């Protein structure tokens, strides 16, 4: 706080205020095709020779 | 002694050597077949991507 000699008024002194801030959210969105070719040769999980 | 010098018999020594099971520790499973080979798969699957 200020010194001031009794005789004078004083003094004022200054705020401050604030600030915001704000975001928002990205997008993601992936996919696959599904062929026939991604389909039709073996899974590992099956016997050879047949299926 | 005379005809032949008479013995008494103790127990008999028997030493028997194994070669004892170690490694068949890491080997736990059975699997049997009649058929001609052994096939295995394997497969890896890159799924750490963003």
């Amino acid at each position: 706080a200020p010194f001031v000699a009794p005789n004078v008024q004083g003094r004022v002194i200054k705020e401050s205020g604030y600030n915001t801030k704000t975001f928002k959210p990205a997008y993601v969105k992936p996919k696959h095709v599904i062929d026939p070719n991604m389909i039709i040769p073996r899974q590992p999980g099956e016997a050879l020779g047949t299926g | 002694a005379g005809l032949y010098t008479t013995y008494q018999l103790l127990e008999v020594q028997r030493k028997l050597k194994t070669l004892p099971a170690f490694f068949l520790q890491w080997f736990p499973r059975q699997i049997n077949f009649q058929e001609d080979m052994i096939a295995f798969d394997k497969v890896i699957q890159d799924v750490t991507r963003v």
